[PDB]
C-alpha cells in the first residue's frame, strides 16, 4: 500500500550494516598497542565477503 | 482500492551473517614480563 | 632464534616461509640423522619447516 511501501522501504534503504575486512578488525584497535612490540598480534580466521 | 498503484517491486539484499562482540578473532600472545619496554625502547623495569 | 622466541616473532619468518625465499637460522639446535637414501630424493627435508 502507498503508506506501507513507504515504511518497509526506508527500512531497506537504511540497513545499518557496513561490510567487514580483516583490516577493519585490525583497525578497531588503538593506533598504539599495535606499535608496542611487547604485544603480539596475528590473524587466523578468514573472512567471507 | 486500485491494484497497480499498490503493487511495488522489492530491492532486498541476500544472505548476510551478522557478527557481534568482534575482537575474538584476535589471536594474541605476550612476551615474557621480564622483557618490557616503554615508548622509551631501552626497557621498562631494567634493574636486574 | 634467541632474539625470536623473545621478540614474539614478527611474522617476518612467517612471511618468508610462506613465500618461499632463500634464508637461514641460528642458535641451539636438535639434529636428526636419516639413512635410506630415498628420504632425500623425496626431498623430505622441505617438510618440517
Amino acid at each position: 500500500h502507498p503508506i506501507d511501501y513507504a515504511f518497509n522501504e526506508y527500512f531497506l534503504q537504511h540497513q545499518l550494516v557496513e561490510p567487514l575486512n580483516n583490516d577493519i578488525i585490525f583497525n578497531y584497535i588503538p593506533e598504539r598497542i599495535r606499535n608496542d612490540v611487547n604485544y603480539i598480534l596475528n590473524m587466523d580466521r578468514n573472512l567471507p565477503s | 482500492f486500485d491494484f497497480r498503484n499498490s503493487m511495488h517491486m522489492l530491492t532486498s539484499n541476500l544472505t548476510f551473517t551478522v557478527y557481534s562482540d568482534l575482537l575474538a578473532f584476535v589471536s594474541a600472545d605476550t612476551v615474557e614480563p621480564i622483557n618490557a619496554v616503554a615508548f622509551d625502547n631501552m626497557r621498562i623495569m631494567n634493574e636486574l | 632464534l634467541e632474539e625470536l622466541m623473545r621478540t614474539g616473532d614478527y611474522a617476518q619468518i612467517t612471511n618468508m616461509l610462506l613465500n618461499n625465499q632463500p634464508v637461514a637460522l641460528v642458535g641451539a639446535l636438535p639434529f636428526v640423522t636419516d639413512s635410506s637414501v630415498i628420504s632425500l630424493i623425496a626431498k623430505l627435508d622441505a617438510t618440517v619447516f
